[PDB]
């Protein structure tokens, strides 16, 4: 019985592969040929950051542009000031393992956890003096890789017992689990609409999942080593994906295949982090081989280089209005750049 | 001693 | 001194200015002069000093009394390359974030202690006291420099972990500050007092930075031996000769042989002072792997 | 416990196998339209004069 | 897509040798470190034998060398181990592990419970 | 208005002060990762420093420590073991008696050493429950030669300090094992980090100032590689 049904996901899984080869009628290489290149993009340090005491992990953007998170590994949560490169708040945790961080839409509130396995949410606007911690989320078996806010209350977390979950923060515990991934969940990206998500383990895999229902709706492989980091496409219909093959891998939800691969031969570190443009033409991927490249995401051409840090690129993000662009690196060192 | 002095 | 001989004759003019074959004994008051000798004049029938014949001259023997009677160049071509490679080393490590540890902190100073005490003594080479007692606090400032860099290395290892950042004020004013405690007591004797206890006030206190370092030179060579034998033994006793060669400079250790050697108006004190700063900037700031790395990364960046 | 996470495992690679796949070409297509038609207001892939810029 | 297909291994008499044949598909084969690891009835996972990028160095859990030899073909992408007096105790599934990173000297967790590099395994046997 | 922008910068003045504050405190505690297996007895030596993670603060000669165990996490341990970078020293603790699961604590430890993130912190290896070991190879129904054919040629090392009234056939085991590990140790690092082999027991009163002497030797070889001395 057992020997059956894997003669019928042989026979399924390479139906699914016969009916992309099917759709796959050209590559990207040959269709994005006729449009003219940016080129060059002349990128450099605007407003660098300086303050942290061991190594940054995350970084995380308001939807005011302004102030940024950063979570390192001493116990400290810094919220910062771009404009004015100020600290506003610093948060000292229980524990000093944090590997996440995520500001709010609405600025309310502020998530981090690490290593102790619970998503700490910090209020900034609490009315006594110092902030506390709002809500232990306790209950994942392994450590919390990234934890998102969808809305005020409603977050979605990763873990290192290879499940998703969405918590209620109001009660305290976990209203829906995404099982389905056979390895650490490293990174999660949610849609501009917040109505679905995808999620990327150590399984060289994604998986988009439903966020109300809780099934994995879609499956993308392609990738020869574990996966990394996943942002989406500012349209939410596809998204790239950084992973240890030194290669990153943009893929269409709707085509269900790998479109186009960011190879150069040069390359042979891991890719620690992605992230778009809000055009979304420059792919903005963070190495672990101290700098970060500017990807062509049409043409598959380094467009640029951004050489800032002396240590791994740990975090990278880019501001919602589409101004900046940030790094965070294993020096505790946040480079902002325009 | 020193050479200068 | 010669002001002192010119007082002593000028005493005996004004002694002869108050008076005022013939043997007088050769004066007392001529310092190099025989004194068991005799100078000769030769008295006239006429009650005249006997004259030269067809001069003016008067005659007189004094063959008794007088029975008794490069360098530069390397010490300043030495400096000046020594000047050349620290100005370039602390000017390199100025402009240049990646590497401001306290631990480079330490070396920035010593760079500026060289080429100013080089300079002092350059510049040397009431009016002329600013190149008699300026470069005597710029030697034993430099001196002092070489023994808190060292003592910096001890600090790192016999004090075990230390805090390196919690005292690094003390190591400024114990080194530029602290030749102020003798520089100015001597040069207030000497300018106040008296305008042999002569030079014994500034060299002694010279003298003991010197001796401390190089006993701070065998508690260093001696960890690190201990240490590469608990870690091949051959290969690493090769690796004890590099690493202790490579230290001598920043150590100052040559300055030891000659510690006790008194001399005025006479080496290798000028063949090796010479190199000294050349030394220590050509081996901490020029050829450190780190170093390297930087200007490598900083050349391919811009 | 194979048995359990058989059925599963074959009945979630059935449904997802099932989904309304579209042509590469069109879902290449779309994205480069959309990347192009707001990239004008975009300031990576444009320098933006210091003016408006409000990181100087 | 990564998958990992074995090949070889059964029923073989008591001092006898059996090849078995790691299909390797979804990588470049030769960027690769690869790896064997064999599961007893009943007890954790152990180690057997790696390779390096090239196929130079070569190490064994030291209880079966000598009567293990592996080898890669880098031309054909596919990987080899050949067995030489087989032990009662050898009975056991043998999987044909990759590792993590392309260009390592350490592959980490390759003996884990639950890891996704790793074949499906052929049972081996021995038996008269 | 402009008044608002002087009170956040008044604001950085007193967070600025608290950070300087967290500076000393941070530098002063050593993090140390303690590695190891569930019959390796990690717990065990813990519980002597009386003075899902589970973090062990002990003072010795006013130096705070920070020994970090990771326990409640699954064995996949090739993506947080990264967070452990800064740390100055990996105790790893190994099962000294279990012969089957010794070569597996020899790749654990190879797959630390050869790490890009963690070949720069040396490694402090604690061979636990060495008492059990002994009284295992005076039964002589388990020999190390099944596991490793190499032990049968392996003398005991000259540099061999055994205690008082030791039988010679446990300085060769236990010699043997660790060598095994230095073997991989010396082969692969070069003057970032060196392991540090200790023999241990239950009955030790100890463990806390062996751990100071390994981590000062550990500190102090940082400062002396910084100029070129090594």
């Amino acid at each position: 019985e057992l020997d059956q049904l894997r003669q019928e996901a042989e026979q399924l899984k390479n139906q699914i592969r016969d009916a992309r080869k099917a759709c796959a009628d050209a590559t990207l290489s040959q269709i994005t040929n006729n449009i003219d290149p940016v080129g060059r993009i002349q990128m450099r340090t605007r407003r660098t950051l300086r303050g942290h005491l061991a190594k940054i992990y995350a970084m995380h953007w308001g939807t005011d542009s302004r102030l940024l998170v950063s979570a390192s590994q001493d116990g400290k949560l810094i919220i910062w000031d771009s404009y004015t490169t100020n600290k506003v708040h610093a948060i000292p945790l229980r524990s000093s393992w944090v590997m996440t961080c995520a500001y709010a839409p609405s600025g309310n509130y502020v998530a981090c956890g690490g290593l102790d396995n619970i998503c700490s949410i910090y209020n900034l606007k609490t009315r006594e003096g110092n902030v506390r911690v709002s809500r232990e989320l306790a209950g994942h078996t392994g450590y919390l890789s990234c934890c998102r806010f969808l809305d005020d209350n409603q977050i979605v977390t990763s873990s290192g017992d290879t499940t998703c979950a969405l918590w209620d923060i109001e009660t305290g515990q976990q209203t829906t689990t995404f099982t389905g991934h056979t390895g650490d969940v490293m990174s999660l990206s949610l849609a501009p609409d917040t109505r679905l998500f995808v999620s990327g383990a150590c399984d060289a895999s994604a998986k988009l999942w439903d966020v109300r229902e809780g099934m994995c709706r879609q499956t993308f492989t392609g990738h020869e080593s574990d996966i990394n980091a996943i942002c989406f496409f500012p349209n939410g219909n596809a998204f790239a994906t950084g992973s240890d093959d030194a290669t990153c891998r943009l893929f269409d939800l709707r085509a269900d295949q790998e479109l186009m691969t960011y190879s150069h031969d040069n390359i042979i570190c891991g890719i620690t982090s992605v992230s778009f443009s809000k055009s979304g033409r420059l792919l903005l991927a963070g190495y672990d081989d101290f700098n970060c490249n500017v990807w062509d995401a049409l043409k598959a051409d380094r467009a640029g280089v951004l050489a800032g840090h002396d240590n791994r690129v740990s975090c990278l993000g880019v501001t919602d209005d589409g101004m900046a662009v940030a790094t965070g690196s294993w020096d505790s060192f946040l480079k902002i750049w325009n | 001693s020193v050479s200068e002095i | 001194t010669k002001e002192e001989q010119i007082f002593l004759l000028h005493r005996a003019q004004a002694q002869c200015e108050k008076r005022l074959v013939v043997a007088v004994p050769c004066p007392d008051y001529i310092y190099d002069f025989n004194h068991k000798g005799h100078a000769y004049r030769r008295c006239d029938r006429n009650g005249s000093w006997e004259l030269v014949p067809g001069h003016n001259r008067t005659w007189a023997n004094y063959s008794e009394c007088v029975k008794f009677l490069r360098l530069g160049m390397i010490y300043t071509v030495g400096y000046s390359v020594s000047l050349a490679s620290l100005t370039v080393a602390v000017l390199i490590l100025a402009y240049f974030r990646r590497l401001h540890c306290t631990r480079n902190y330490i070396h920035m100073h010593l760079f500026l202690s060289f080429m100013l005490r080089a300079v002092s003594i350059f510049v040397k080479d009431a009016g002329c006291r600013v190149a008699v007692t300026f470069f005597l606090y710029f030697l034993a400032t430099n001196y002092y420099w070489i023994l808190v860099e060292g003592l910096y290395l001890h600090s790192l290892i016999f004090m075990a972990f230390f805090s390196e950042k919690k005292y690094l004020w003390g190591f400024t004013v114990f080194g530029w500050g602290l030749p102020a405690v003798f520089v100015a007591v001597w040069v207030s004797v000497r300018a106040t007092l008296a305008n042999g206890n002569k030079k014994w006030i500034i060299q002694v206190p010279i003298l003991a930075s010197i001796v401390l370092n190089f006993i701070l030179f065998i508690n260093i060579v001696r960890v690190l031996a201990t240490k590469l034998r608990e870690t091949d033994t051959r290969q690493q006793y090769r690796k004890l000769l590099k690493s202790t060669l490579v230290l001598m400079p920043l150590f100052g250790v040559h300055y030891i042989v000659f510690m006790a050697t008194p001399y005025t108006e006479v080496h290798y004190e000028m063949l090796f002072n010479s190199f000294q700063g050349f030394f220590v900037a050509i081996i901490y700031c020029f050829c450190n792997g780190e170093v390297q790395a930087e200007i490598k990364k900083s050349w391919s960046r811009w | 416990a194979s048995i359990a996470q058989a059925r599963k495992l074959v009945e979630q690679l059935k449904m997802e196998a099932n989904i309304d796949r579209i042509k590469v070409s069109k879902a290449a297509a779309d994205l480069m339209a959309y990347c192009e038609a707001h990239a004008k207001e975009d300031p990576l892939l444009t320098p933006v004069p210091a003016s408006e810029n409000p990181f100087r | 897509q990564v998958q990992l297909q074995e090949s070889g291994g059964g029923l073989v008499q008591p001092g006898g040798s059996l090849r078995l044949s790691c299909a390797a598909s979804g990588f470049t084969f030769s960027n690769y470190k690869m790896n064997w690891v064999r599961q007893a009835p009943g007890k954790g996972l152990e180690w057997v034998s790696d390779i390096s990028q090239s196929g130079a160095s070569i190490s064994y859990t030291g209880s079966v060398k000598g009567r293990f030899t592996i080898s890669r073909d880098n031309a054909k992408n596919t990987l080899y181990l050949q067995m030489n007096s087989l032990k009662p105790e050898d009975t056991a599934v043998y999987y044909c592990a990759r590792c993590p990173a392309p260009f390592t000297r350490d592959c980490f967790d390759v003996t884990s419970t639950t890891y996704a590099y790793r074949g499906q395994g052929t049972q081996v046997t021995v038996s008269s | 208005q402009r008044n608002e922008e002087k009170a956040q910068r008044e604001a950085n003045k007193k967070i600025e002060k608290q950070l300087q504050k967290d500076k000393q405190v941070y530098r002063a505690t050593h993090r140390l990762l303690l590695l190891g297996a569930d019959n390796s007895g990690k717990s065990t030596i813990v519980k002597q420093m009386r003075i899902g993670i589970f973090e062990t603060k002990f003072q010795v000669d006013k130096v705070n420590f920070h020994m970090f165990d990771v326990g409640g996490q699954r064995d996949e341990r090739r993506k947080w073991i990264q967070c452990f970078n800064d740390v100055t020293a990996i105790i790893f603790v190994v099962d000294s008696s279990d012969y089957n699961r010794l070569q597996e604590a020899l790749n654990l430890f190879k797959s630390i050493w050869n790490n890009r993130w963690l070949r720069t912190i040396s490694v402090i290896l604690f061979l636990n429950k060495q008492d059990l070991l002994a009284e295992k190879v005076l039964a002589g129904k388990s020999k190390i030669e099944d596991y490793f054919p190499e032990f049968a040629r392996y003398t005991t090392p000259e540099d061999a300090t055994p205690e008082p009234g030791e039988d010679p056939r446990v300085t060769r085991a236990k010699y043997f094992i660790r060598d095994e590990f230095l073997r991989i140790s010396t082969a692969s690092g070069d003057g970032r980090h060196y392991c540090y082999p200790h023999f241990t027991c239950a009955v030790d009163t100890e463990n806390a100032r062996r751990i100071f002497n390994d981590c000062r030797d550990i500190i102090q070889r940082m400062h002396l590689r910084q100029y070129e001395l090594l």
